[PDB]
């Protein structure tokens, strides 16, 4: 499939292939690292922000071959959203109402349902 | 996490970098500084080993290494050379750029030039050049010969650039002598690049460099490692051209021994190995290597990120290069190609071989596809009437080559190859003449800035090759062929005539040559020659136009003829225009923006010469192509009352009849305004009769006024009565009646809470005070203003309008639409568009001199519509500003460079209902910079350091209070200028812009793109409002949206070129600049991307004057606006002078002379306008008509710095 | 080089096994008083294509 994909791509020519790629479609989802995780260990517990992974795994959960990889990405997305939803319950993040991961909710929930 | 990390490299890199940063931030809690330093040294050695030992270049791997380096400054000390090599090899240029620049910044001459020059490499890896000159315009640039070659290649010069770099490297003695090895290496790399650009086989032999200094035998030197792609490209091109040296073949055989060398070979060079094997007739190995390259480049494409768009373009080049050869080998021995003339080969070669990468995919991809196709064709004939077809295919290939190079305005062409094309083209008339227009178009594009003397020297090299014996092949070709012949002949005639008129003492005009004699013949007195040249140009333009009519292109011919004749009229000005403006209208009859933009010019030529236009226009009752002229309806909607040529009224009444909306508010603003004037009276009566259910709109406007403060309206009325009283008792009577209807009546259509009681509590008192209709008016004003100031709407819901309180949209009442979004350009406007339905009502009131009313509205399709309400000011000038914003955005669109640079402006819509009440849209995704920086910087400091030691310690005592600013402006001097300015920046921290930009930054390259877009937008805004002569009082006059980092210019209430003209407070700035606008990216010195943006903008603007003058003033240019704080002729003169090239200091002095000459120290103010520094005064040497670069740099230097250093108001916040 | 980072990350991950909180949950507090029962997932070589009774 990909062999014939590159076949057709080259056979087409630049004037149409350029149309493969505005606002620049980059928003840097959250201004805060409000999602975090202190990794367990025996000596120290460095804290890791999981926000940056959230967009990537999204498309990895959405568009990816090798069904094992697809399901693994969906499982990891399951785990990460499942944890982060509970983090807000611990300490109520302030705002106009309760926007603890409001922007993250907007980014995630629609495509979550789509999948 | 571990189940997926091995699956995707990108998530693995993100995880690895995150955990590294976390563990480093965790370990220091219990580790001493010596331990951390030791670990830092160990890891720096480790990463140096990694970069210096890797043969492969995994984009995720090297990107993760670079990210780990960029996490911590202590790590930001790695070998720049290895980082540069890896990023260039692995296409990771931007992250390398970021890490290198921040390492330079943290390292704070020191030989940072090293990490400078390698940085520059990635910049022309990405094809960025203004930062390159910005590097060499400093002490960083050791040899300015490199700077000269940089400015040469800026105009796509390669032979001259090659000469400059060669003489730089070949010479070692200079004023300082002995340049660094890095500088010479960069020189030879650029020489290699330009020898690729001039890809001639002998120039490629130069690209082979003969391995200078007698340097897998030659694959060992790392410099030779860099040269290797150049070497192999040169060798393969020479071999496929026909050579049989086989030396490169032997080198490949040697590299075959040693698995790493050959492994790198297929890692980066498989396609050309397949090329050679085809030249070796080794289809098996060629296919193997080409499919290996397919796999490798697919994997690399999967690895690289999407927003690295240029990287994706390069990957597309690679994959199409693979695909051409693989599709060639796909049919070598599959149908029979010895005597079976299958037309598929005559079919697959068509469409100029299926999009040979037009206007994009630069020269390397072009000539790569060209040589691939020609080699394929040669091989196909070798294994095999048909020769004519294959030769024609090659000719089409090379014509795509030539016209592409001309499209990129390339000038280092193979003109001798073009002459060879002519030699083989004279075989047949059609192919010969096609080469002829190719060559003449090349000569046209070569006329760039010296086109005057260049064309007087050579008139397109005996224009049209003197083929006026077989014109259009004896007219045997289409009408289009002779049409284009007329186009080129008229074009060269116009070029010569304008060259002679502009330069009557041209260097080649004095030169005695056959060209001068033939120019005299085509025209001895110079005036006769120029008259004959212009006449012949007009004749041939007419011939081309009429040939275009007899059959897009006809619109182009109309554009050419109309522009030439408009130039004729402009030089005539200080009958004939009839048919040319008729041809312009004929072009307008087809919907096209380039014809649309000349509409104000058409109006001006209608009014300036009515004697023939009033006769031509009988056929102009309805000449709209489909639906357009909306953007200028204002200029007609008020001109309708004027005694105006009838057919435009017919057109506009048809427009407002089929489109009742979108003119309702323009007609409202124009409704305030004999033998022939009765025609206009009956026309306006007909239009207002055609108006639909104006009662609801009137109720809405009355509600908006009810929201407005009655105190402000009373103050405006008092100012108006004081102005008018100083005829009286009739205008006084009229406005007294207005005021009585405003407050005097104990009632108001629609009920509020503040004004609803203000009327019944103060109107009768006012009427008692003034039965008339000065001092007493002032007394009444101060007694009324000292009353309740608070403005209260009837709750959040607007009872001021029944429609906003209740009475939802119904089909009986014509529903209103969202303002300013019903434009047409020959297009049927949609009716499922969003309209005004539903209530999302909440009164959001701001606090200012006018207290703008942010009103929240719901849309027909349930969309929230943000609108701002303004008080008393005629905002139709703002509508003109927005229309000119659209016009200049279009100008950016038609400009080749700006479109290539992707330059556009963000614009908002303003809809003034009345001069006393207007409406402006609100954006809700944008924000000021003050809060956007105050939150990033610590809030404790944001409060303290900006409350006490922000305004006082730098603006009051030094200027001492109010009034003492005047006397200190008298007493201003250069010493106190520098001292006060320096105290100002020392008083405030910096890089808050950087903290913000990284606050919405997820990857370094994303931040780089964000900064580039933001700086481009800011530069566009600055040039726009400076040309508009509109300043911005302070920082909060600029909003920025975080979705794309788009700054937008706000608070453009100043008049054209009037910031101190009618303002006692000096506002002599050229644009809003601050130390943070320098802090956008420190290693740069404001001589790069913004400078190139300015140069390109002014280059585009070098043709607007014929258009902007027609649209900026059409009626009076907002009468009384220049005296309410004068002649619009002065303003248009200043605009023409600025656009034709002007000294900015001269412009500032001229503005200060008008309306500010009487002020004390006016001579001092015009002196400091020239500049407080000698390196600012020197701007005398550049004068009006100066070059674009000179004008922009002097505007940046002598008009921006000295005033903000010495003389500024605290409201401007000079620290900001 | 292709798998270096992945293998390093896996090594740093699966070594994290002796941590007492490694098998503990992040939140001892349930989201609410809800009843949770074990859930299974099954897969096969079957996917949505040409489906009838």
């Amino acid at each position: 499939i990909r062999i014939r994909v590159v076949q057709m791509l080259g056979s087409l020519g630049g004037q149409i292939n350029k149309n493969l790629l505005m606002m620049k479609s980059y928003v840097a989802w959250d201004r805060e690292k409000r999602l975090s995780f202190a990794v367990p260990f025996r000596e120290m517990k460095p804290v890791i922000f999981l926000d940056v992974f959230l967009p990537r795994v999204t498309e990895l959960a959405l568009t990816a071959s090798d069904r094992q990889t697809k399901v693994a990405a969906c499982e990891l997305l399951h785990s990460m959203v499942m944890f982060m939803l509970g983090k807000a319950t611990q300490m109520p993040e302030g705002g106009q109402g309760a926007p603890p991961m409001y922007q993250l909710y907007k980014r995630t929930f629609p495509v979550l349902l789509r999948l | 996490l571990q189940a997926v990390a091995q699956r995707d490299p990108i998530i693995a890199k993100q995880l690895f970098s995150s955990l590294f940063s976390g563990i480093l931030k965790e370990m220091d809690k219990f580790k001493t500084l010596s331990e951390k330093n030791n670990i830092t040294q160990k890891l720096l050695q480790d990463f140096n080993r990694f970069l210096n030992t890797t043969f492969s270049f995994f984009p995720p791997f090297v990107s993760c290494i670079q990210d780990i380096s960029c996490q911590h400054a202590a790590l930001l000390s790695l070998d720049p050379a290895a980082v540069s090599a890896g990023c260039l090899a692995s296409l990771q240029q931007p992250v390398g750029i970021r890490l290198l620049e921040e390492a330079l910044l943290r390292l704070l001459l020191p030989p940072d030039v090293l990490r400078w020059v390698e940085l520059a490499k990635l910049y022309r890896s990405i094809g960025e050049y203004d930062v390159l000159r910005g590097i060499f315009t400093s002490e960083i640039g050791t040899k300015q010969i490199t700077q000269s070659a940089l400015l040469a290649e800026a105009r796509s010069d390669y032979s001259e650039a090659a000469k400059q770099y060669d003489e730089a490297l070949n010479k070692q003695d200079w004023v300082d002598g002995e340049p660094t090895e890095a500088e010479k290496d960069f020189w030879e790399l650029a020489s290699l690049d330009c020898y690729n650009h001039l890809a001639e086989w002998k120039s490629l032999e130069y690209c082979s460099t003969a391995s200078i200094d007698s340097e897998k035998i030659w694959s060992e030197p790392f410099y030779q490692e860099t040269y290797l792609p150049y070497m192999i490209r040169s060798k393969l091109k020479l071999l496929l051209q026909g050579e049989a040296d086989q030396s490169l073949l032997t080198f490949i055989d040697k590299a075959m021994h040693g698995e790493l060398q050959k492994a790198i070979l297929e890692l980066h060079y498989s396609q050309e190995l397949s090329l050679l094997y085809l030249l070796q007739d080794d289809v098996d190995r060629a296919k193997y290597y080409i499919q290996n390259g397919i796999q490798s480049f697919m994997q690399n494409y999967s690895s690289i990120d999407v927003l690295l768009h240029q990287s994706r373009l390069t990957k597309l080049q690679s994959v199409q290069a693979l695909t051409e050869i693989q599709e060639f080998i796909s049919f070598i021995s599959k149908q029979g190609n010895l005597s079976s003339q299958v037309p598929l080969k005559r079919l697959l070669n068509t469409w100029t071989n299926r999009y040979p990468d037009a206007k994009m995919d630069p020269m390397n991809i072009w000539d790569d596809i060209i040589t691939n196709r020609c080699f394929f064709l040669s091989k196909i004939e070798e294994k095999l009437d048909i020769s004519s077809l294959i030769r024609s295919c090659k000719f089409s290939m090379k014509m795509k080559m030539i016209d592409s190079a001309r499209k990129q305005n390339n000038f280092s062409l193979a003109m001798k190859l073009l002459k060879e094309l002519h030699k083989e083209s004279k075989t047949r008339d059609d192919w010969l003449v096609s080469w002829v227009q190719s060559y003449c178009r090349l000569s046209h594009c070569r006329s760039r800035s010296q086109g005057c003397s260049e064309q007087v020297l050579t008139v397109l090299k005996t224009v049209s090759l003197l083929d006026e014996n077989n014109v259009s092949s004896y007219l045997s070709k289409n009408i289009l062929a002779f049409r284009d012949q007329n186009i080129l002949l008229g074009t060269t005639y116009r070029i010569i005539a304008n060259a002679l008129s502009s330069e009557p003492a041209c260097l080649a005009e004095i030169e005695e040559d056959k060209a001068r004699r033939i120019l005299e013949l085509s025209g001895e007195d110079s005036e006769k020659v120029i008259a004959g040249l212009y006449q012949r140009a007009f004749q041939h333009l007419s011939e081309a136009v009429q040939a275009a009519e007899e059959e897009a292109g006809v619109i182009d011919a109309y554009m050419t003829l109309a522009d030439f004749c408009d130039q004729q009229l402009r030089k005539e000005e200080e009958a004939y225009p009839a048919l040319v403006v008729e041809k312009m209208l004929k072009a307008l009859k087809l919907n096209s923006n380039e014809a649309r933009l000349k509409f104000p010019r058409l109006l001006q030529i209608i009014e300036r010469y009515p004697e023939e236009t009033l006769s031509l226009m009988t056929k102009e009752i309805s000449s709209v192509p489909c639906w357009q002229f909306i953007s200028w309806i204002s200029h007609m909607v008020a001109l309708l009352d004027k005694d105006q040529a009838v057919a435009v009224q017919h057109s506009v009444e048809e427009i407002t009849d089929n489109y009742p909306q979108a003119i309702v508010y323009p007609f409202i603003i124009s409704s305030e305004s004999t033998s022939t004037g009765h025609k206009n009276k009956e026309f306006v009566a007909r239009i207002k009769s055609k108006l639909d259910q104006g009662g609801v709109i009137q109720d809405f406007i009355n509600a908006l006024d009810q929201l407005s403060n009655p105190e402000l309206l009373f103050k405006d009325w008092s100012n108006d009565v004081r102005a008018e009283l100083a005829v009286n008792k009739k205008n006084i009577e009229k406005m007294y009646e207005r005021m009585y209807a405003a407050l005097g009546d104990p009632k108001a259509p629609g009920l509020g809470a503040f004004r609803r009681k203000f009327i019944q509590t103060f109107g009768k008192e006012f009427d008692k005070h003034f039965g008339k209709g000065s001092d007493f008016n002032d007394i009444t004003n101060m007694l009324l203003l000292k009353m309740n100031k608070d403005s209260k709407p009837p709750g959040n819901l607007k009872e001021c309008s029944p429609w906003m309180s209740d009475f939802k949209v119904e089909f009986l009442r014509n529903e209103l639409e969202i303002p300013g979004q019903y434009d047409g350009r020959g297009k049927p406007l949609p009716e499922y568009h969003v309209r005004i339905a539903g209530f999302d009502e909440r009164v959001t009131v701001m606090a200012s001199l006018r207290r703008p009313k942010r009103i929240i509205i719901r849309g027909h399709d349930e969309r929230e519509h943000p609108f701002l309400v303004k008080g008393g000011e005629d905002l139709r000038q703002d509508q003109r500003v927005e229309q000119l914003f659209q016009v200049m955005n279009g100008i950016l669109a038609q400009d080749s460079a700006c479109s290539q640079r992707a330059l556009q402006l963000r614009t908002y819509s303003v809809v003034p209902m009345t001069s006393r009440l207007g409406l402006i849209e609100w954006l809700e995704n944008t924000v000021t910079l003050k809060d956007l920086l105050l939150n990033t910087m610590s809030q404790e400091e944001k409060a303290a350091y900006l409350s006490d030691p922000r305004a006082p310690p730098c603006e009051y005592k030094d200027w001492l209070d109010v009034g003492a600013y005047m006397l200190m402006y008298k007493g201003a001097n250069r010493t106190e200028t520098v001292t006060s300015f320096r105290k100002r920046e020392s008083k405030v921290p910096a890089d808050l812009l950087k903290r913000a930009f990284v606050r919405m930054s997820t990857s370094p390259e994303a931040f780089l793109a964000l900064r580039s877009h933001f700086a481009s937008s800011h530069a566009l805004i600055c040039i726009s409002h400076w040309i508009l002569g509109i300043g911005d009082r302070h920082l909060n006059n600029f909003m920025v949206a975080m979705e794309t980092g788009g700054v937008i210019g706000i608070d453009f209430g100043h008049a054209f070129g009037s910031a101190t003209q009618f303002l006692p407070v000096p506002e002599l700035m050229p644009f809003r600049l601050t130390r943070q606008f320098i802090n956008l990216m420190l290693p740069m010195k404001e001589t790069g991307l913004m400078y190139s943006i300015m140069v390109h903008a002014l280059r585009a603007f070098r043709s607007d004057p014929g258009l902007l003058t027609n649209t900026m003033d059409v009626f009076v240019k907002e009468p009384s606006f220049d005296w309410k704080n004068w002649y619009p002729r002065q303003k248009i003169c200043y605009a023409k002078r600025k656009l034709a090239g002007a000294n900015p200091a001269v412009i500032t002095c001229d503005e200060l002379l008008l309306g500010h000459e009487k002020a004390p120290a006016f001579r001092d103010y015009v002196a400091v306008a020239r500049g407080s520094k000698d390196h600012n005064i020197r701007a005398q040497e550049p004068e009006s008509g100066l070059s674009e670069e000179t004008q922009v740099k002097c505007l940046m230097d002598q008009a921006t710095d000295p005033n903000i250093l010495g003389r500024t108001w605290e409201g401007w916040e000079p620290w900001m | 080089e292709v798998h270096f980072l992945s293998l390093a990350t896996n090594f740093l991950l699966e070594m994290t096994s002796m941590s007492p909180d490694y098998p503990n949950p992040m939140f001892e507090h349930p989201l609410s008083e809800c009843e949770f029962q074990e859930y299974t997932i099954d897969s096969d070589w079957r996917f949505r294509s040409t489906v009838l009774t």
